[PDB]
């Protein structure tokens, strides 16, 4: 009874910046928590970020710390992330994921299809 | 300097009583109110009860009413808190507090400056004995290579300090202490785990040694790989 | 079921009070037998103070018009022969000024419409002349009585609203009325003493206390309610001087609640501004009097107004006996220093007799003015026959147990030694009401007659045992038994009550008034005792020189020099006293010159306060002499020139 | 009968975040309230009284604001010594009560946790009763969940866990996780898995093995 879209797309370019959004449709965010990952042909399945009700601890992955801005909506149920100073090795499927556990202890069930990104 | 000091704890059965004594250096008592304080493993912090020894006015706290009693005397600068038939819950670390008289509280009581150190208190219907250590060696299904860890557990023991060290202290590599588990029988339970590095987990029959000072047990089990 | 209710309250406290006036008016007739009696009559039946009450009242109703009587009144000079006093502020005849001034457009009326309003016709005594007893409300004593009794008949309606209010259903209202009709003989008086102060005033009173309640119970705020407490504070205070005591007491107790956080800030403020106007208003229309300042009622209301105000500046404080102790300490202060500082200060100097008869119950101070209440027997301590005709009726236990009740679920349903500022307490109406009582308890027990205070307040706190907060088959079940206990003890007091009849007159009286009639010039003094004075100014129409309201300052010395004729004085002095004063007669009894209880005849009265006179020969040791040997030779100057059956001696005065 | 409510229970901020931990008390007492600092093993000291008179000898560094019935902590700086657990108390009435107890934590590189399996050992087959543990490691943040089955059979009541303090190598944590069953217990369905859920993973971790 959840589901959630993400925009946006296009043949990215080393250096530039980059806007990506995911939003849910029919459930909302003040009460569940969120996640962002990365799959990637040969190592998929590796976790990016996550952020819980309103910005108590954004927690991101070793080797992007700093690197990602995340901003909530949550009148607009959105999530966007903010990229910079992009490396070409990003070249994988981003995911919006959600955790139906409000433990925050990573029951996450929901995958859609999310936003392919191509460095070169 | 006015400071604080507690005395009166240890370990007792259920359904006993045991007395304890705040004694204060520096200002003489009876100008001030006094206050005690519990703190449980993992909880937070509750006031108990409290006197002021100007006139001798005494209040508690409905979850321990009509069973702990205060009795503050100015001569020694001392007060006593007295509890009969204990319960289950009651054991935890206690502070003596210190506060506003209350004759002159008047806008409330003043927050709790010079706190006092504390004593634990414990009951167990069980007794004490020594504890049973056991090896712990990683499955050769999993991490075989890369990731070993190495185990030695104690098991059924009493009191709670019980320290396992590992081939005289020269291991220390990620080493890992657990705190006890107090379990149904009244019985604790601990294990510490090393992050052992690979070439066949060093080679090394290790050896953990184990101290209890009240059972005065020194028993050295033996850990191998599987 | 909340129009039902309401309108069924209001139906029942009408007639609660409607059956409460026709109980007294039928007592009243069987006491005095005004049906039966002649005009000049009825006015002997109004012994002492009531007698000096009626008289003012007659004064307006024969002047050519109102303005002429109430400036006769106002500028009299008969009362008090020597100088002119203003009776108008001095005993409270404004429940006379009113019904004289709604009796003569009434009459003048009645004439026009040729309506036959008064009905009457010859009756004859026998031994003596015949006489006429005239009947109707066109009758002035008819229309007196029937404004005094539709007064007084409130009192019950009152006590009914308040037993609602107090415990919030209808048992309890009707525990009150019932508890106020089986004890009905200890409450009031106003079937045998009419035209008292007491009689126009304590209904108000009790309006007063019922409207308070109700603006306590439901947080009431705003004009209309400083209007409705005005309008039942101002014709209390108009009215009986005491009532200034009884609106202090009130105030103490309102200062209790108040410091107990269980009345706000905006209901309080209207309170106080009620009792501010009231009191200016009242301080107004009694032309000045210098009385009411120096009195407890004024220091209270600035002492409380002066503690509601600066209330808000300890909102912090959280020791609630420290702020009460600091409260208490505040309001006393203020109010004693406000006291003394206008009495021994600006030297105002009040009347202080109120203070000397209590310093007499405890110490050993006689003052001969005080030997004059104390003796009396209603300035005396209650009795123990009252004490257990109340618990007769089972009252004092029910009450006892209702307070009990009381003292238990306030104790026990709020934190005693922490105050939060913000949270209003609930059920002050009932605190207000219970220190009330304990107030008029100890205002009964010292002085009876004040027993008028304690009975219904008893009434209104046994009328607790039926509050719902503190089953109903089994409610409703005992509660009625309650009723019918109270049934089974309570019947016989009324019957009682309503099969007691009173004498037959004395003619004695009669025959002495006569005599002044004819005997004497219109425009003669006269002293004497005290409950004669009255009779004989209201009838027969004389200057007096001493009456009975002897409290004010102005009359205290003149009832001092006239009783010196009971004293071991001189013939010679006491002639020379009487004739400075300048009275022609003095009339006087000889069962007021008697010899078991020394302390309270005039001639063991007159050995504390003149020691130097005692061992010579007494007075009434010459008039009983005087008046038995029938010649008038041991007493030189004095002529015994009225004597009949050796009950009243008129001297003159040579 | 008077309550503080504590919606801020765990808070994680790096050194140099500026960190607001609120009050909230059911009744309304007016500046009664104070807050307090606790060191694990450690006596409790005294930080701000009269929700914001700041005591002496405490660095300057904590403020404390009242607005109403809501009061507030503040530290600008966080420092590396500003680690321990606070907690907000009123005096206004007889019964003194605390609040629940807010923890401050340090931000770091959260990574995936490690974990490894454990059979009961060779003396555990004549005492009568024999445990299987999971051994985890090296992982953030603190909220995690370790679960047991035997041939997807659900647990309740029986687990025992054990949870270390704060590592000062590299700020993580370490998790033993226990189920015990007794001989007449032990020798059934010969699987036995244990299975890891993190919110720092997507799919369950498991290590299982045979019997």
């Amino acid at each position: 009874q959840v589901q959630l879209q993400e925009s946006g797309g296009g043949l990215v370019q080393p250096g530039g910046s980059l806007r990506l959004s995911c939003a849910a449709s029919g459930r909302t965010i003040s009460r569940y928590a969120m996640s962002w990952f990365r799959q990637a042909p040969g190592k998929e399945r590796e976790f990016v970020a996550v952020a819980r009700r309103s910005g108590d601890g954004a927690f991101y992955a070793d080797s992007v710390q700093g690197r990602f801005t995340v901003s909530r909506d949550d009148a607009k149920n959105t999530v966007y992330l903010q990229m910079n100073s992009l490396k070409p090795e990003d070249t994988a499927v981003y995911y919006c994921a959600i955790d139906s556990d409000t433990f925050y202890s990573g029951s996450y069930d929901y995958w859609g299809q999310g936003t392919q990104v191509t460095v070169s | 300097e006015v400071q604080l000091v507690e005395s009166g704890g240890g370990l007792v059965q259920p359904g006993g009583s045991l007395r304890l004594s705040c004694a204060a250096s520096g200002f003489n008592i009876s100008s001030s109110s006094i206050h005690w304080v519990r703190q449980a493993p993992g909880k937070g912090l509750e006031w108990v009860a409290s006197i002021s020894s100007s006139y001798g006015y005494t209040s508690y706290a409905d979850s321990v009413k009509g069973r702990f009693t205060i009795s503050a005397d100015t001569s020694k600068n001392t007060a006593y808190l007295q509890m009969n038939s204990l319960r289950a819950e009651d054991t935890a670390v206690y502070y003596c507090a210190r506060s506003s008289s209350v004759y002159w509280s008047w806008w409330g009581y003043s927050a709790f400056d010079y706190w006092g150190q504390g004593t634990l208190v414990t009951v167990s219907s069980a007794s004490t004995k020594g504890p049973s250590v056991f090896p712990l060696a990683p499955s050769s299904k999993s991490t075989s290579g890369g990731t070993a860890a190495l185990g030695c557990l104690v098991k059924d023991y009493f009191p709670e300090p019980v320290t396992v060290s590992w081939n005289s202290g020269a291991l220390t590599s990620g080493v890992h202490t657990f705190p006890a588990v107090l379990q149904s029988s009244g019985l604790y339970s601990l294990s510490s785990v090393v992050t052992v590095p690979s070439s066949s987990l060093g080679t090394q029959t290790y050896i953990c040694n184990v101290n209890h000072k009240p059972s005065n047990t020194k028993v050295d089990k033996k850990v191998e790989p599987k | 079921y909340s129009q039902t209710w309401l309108a069924s309250v209001v139906i029942i406290g009408l007639l609660v009070g409607y059956i409460n006036y026709q109980h007294v008016y039928t007592l009243f007739e069987n006491d005095k037998h005004f049906s039966h009696l002649a005009d000049f009559e009825r006015e002997m039946a109004y012994r002492t103070e009531m007698g000096l009450y009626y008289s003012y009242y007659k004064t307006i109703i024969n002047a050519p018009s109102f303005l002429e009587g109430v400036q006769e009144i106002t500028h009299d000079t008969v009362t008090e022969h020597g100088h002119e006093i203003n009776t108008l502020n001095r005993f409270n005849l404004y429940p006379e000024v009113i019904l004289a001034f709604l009796y003569r457009p009434f009459r003048a009326f009645a004439k026009s419409a040729n309506w036959q309003i008064e009905l009457c016709w010859q009756v004859n005594r026998g031994e003596l002349r015949p006489v006429e007893s005239c009947e109707g409300i066109g009758n002035p004593h008819y229309f007196y009585i029937t404004g005094v009794f539709i007064v007084a008949g409130t009192v019950a309606s009152s006590i009914f609203y308040l037993g609602v209010l107090v415990s919030d259903s209808i048992f309890g209202g009707f525990l009150s009325v019932l508890c106020f009709a089986f004890n009905h003989g200890e409450a009031t008086r106003v079937q045998w003493t009419p035209p008292l102060r007491e009689s126009f005033a304590f209904p108000f009173i009790i309006g007063h206390i019922a409207i308070l309640t109700f603006v306590i119970k439901y947080k009431k705020s705003g004009h209309s309610m400083i209007l409705l407490l005005t309008s039942m504070a101002v014709p209390a205070l108009l009215f009986w001087q005491f009532t200034q005591f009884a609106f202090f007491t009130q105030i103490c107790s309102i200062f209790l609640a108040f410091s107990l956080d269980l009345i706000p800030f905006s209901t309080a403020k209207t309170v106080i501004h009620s009792h501010i106007i009231s009191f200016l208003i009242g301080f107004l229309l009694l032309f000045g009097n210098e009385m009411m300042i120096t009195a407890l009622y004024f220091p209270s209301i600035l002492a409380l107004g002066m503690i509601i105000y600066i209330s808000p500046l300890l909102s912090n404080l959280k020791f609630r006996p420290a702020y009460v102790l600091f409260l208490a300490i505040i309001f006393a202060s203020i109010t004693l220093g406000l006291k003394i500082g206008l009495s021994k200060g600006l030297g105002i100097e009040d009347d202080a007799h109120i203070f000397d008869i209590l310093r007499s119950k405890f110490t050993s101070f006689a003052n001969f003015h005080t030997r004059l209440y104390t003796c009396s027997a209603e300035f005396d301590f209650i009795q123990y026959s009252t004490i257990e005709k109340l618990c007769g009726t089972l009252l004092i236990p029910l009450a006892l147990i209702s307070l009990v009740t009381f003292v238990f679920n306030f104790v026990k349903n709020t934190n005693l030694l922490w105050r939060n500022s913000e949270e209003i307490g609930e059920n002050g109406e009932i605190l207000y009401n219970v220190v009330q009582l304990c107030c008029s308890t100890v205002m009964a027990f010292l002085i009876m007659r004040l027993k008028l205070f304690m009975t219904p307040h008893l009434c209104i706190v046994a009328a607790l045992f039926a509050n719902s907060k503190l089953s109903k088959t089994i409610r409703v079940s005992a509660l009625v038994g309650v009723i019918a206990i109270l049934f089974y003890r309570g019947i016989p007091n009324i019957r009682q009550q309503l099969n007691v009849k009173g004498e037959y007159s004395n003619p004695d009286q009669e025959m002495l008034f006569d005599w002044i009639q004819h005997n004497t010039k219109q425009d003669a003094v006269f002293a004497g005792t005290m409950p004669v004075m009255a009779n004989v100014k209201l009838t027969t129409l004389r200057p007096i020189v001493n009456h009975p309201h002897y409290e004010h300052v102005g009359i205290r010395e003149r009832t001092l020099k006239v009783y010196s004729m009971f004293s071991k004085k001189p013939i010679a002095e006491v002639h020379k006293i009487m004739k400075e004063m300048g009275v022609n007669y003095f009339v006087f009894q000889l069962m007021n010159c008697s010899n078991r209880r020394p302390e309270c005849v005039y001639r063991g009265m007159w050995d504390e306060e003149d020691p130097k006179n005692s061992g010579r020969t007494a007075l009434c040791d010459l008039w009983i002499l005087a008046a038995n040997s029938k010649d008038n030779s041991r007493i030189a100057p004095f002529k015994i020139v009225y004597n009949a059956n050796r009950n009243y001696i008129v001297l003159k005065i040579l | 009968d008077i309550q503080m409510t504590q919606s801020p229970s765990s808070l994680s901020a790096s050194v140099g975040d500026r960190v607001t931990i609120t009050c909230r008390a059911s009744q309304s007492v007016s500046s009664a309230v104070a807050w307090y600092q606790q060191k694990p093993g450690k006596a409790p000291k005294l930080l701000i009284y009269s929700a914001s008179s700041l005591y002496s000898g405490v660095p300057s560094r904590f403020s404390g604001s009242r607005s109403g019935t809501d009061f507030t902590l503040t530290i600008s700086s966080l420092q590396p010594e500003d680690f321990a657990t606070y907690y907000c108390q009123q005096g206004a009435s007889e019964p003194i009560t605390f609040g629940q107890g807010t923890k401050v934590e340090i931000k770091r590189t959260v990574a995936a946790p490690s974990v490894f399996i454990f059979p009961p050992s060779d003396s555990q087959l004549k005492s009568g009763t024999a445990s299987v543990v999971c051994l985890l490691n090296n992982f953030y943040p603190r909220e995690a969940k370790v679960q047991w089955k035997v041939d997807n059979a659900l647990q309740s009541g029986n687990s025992q866990e054990s949870v270390t303090e704060q590592d000062s190598k590299d700020s993580t944590y370490s998790l033993s996780s226990t189920l015990t069953l007794s001989k007449a217990d032990y020798e059934k369905h010969k699987v036995y898995a244990c299975e890891v859920t993190h919110q720092g993973l997507s799919s369950p971790v498991t290590k299982s093995f045979n019997r």
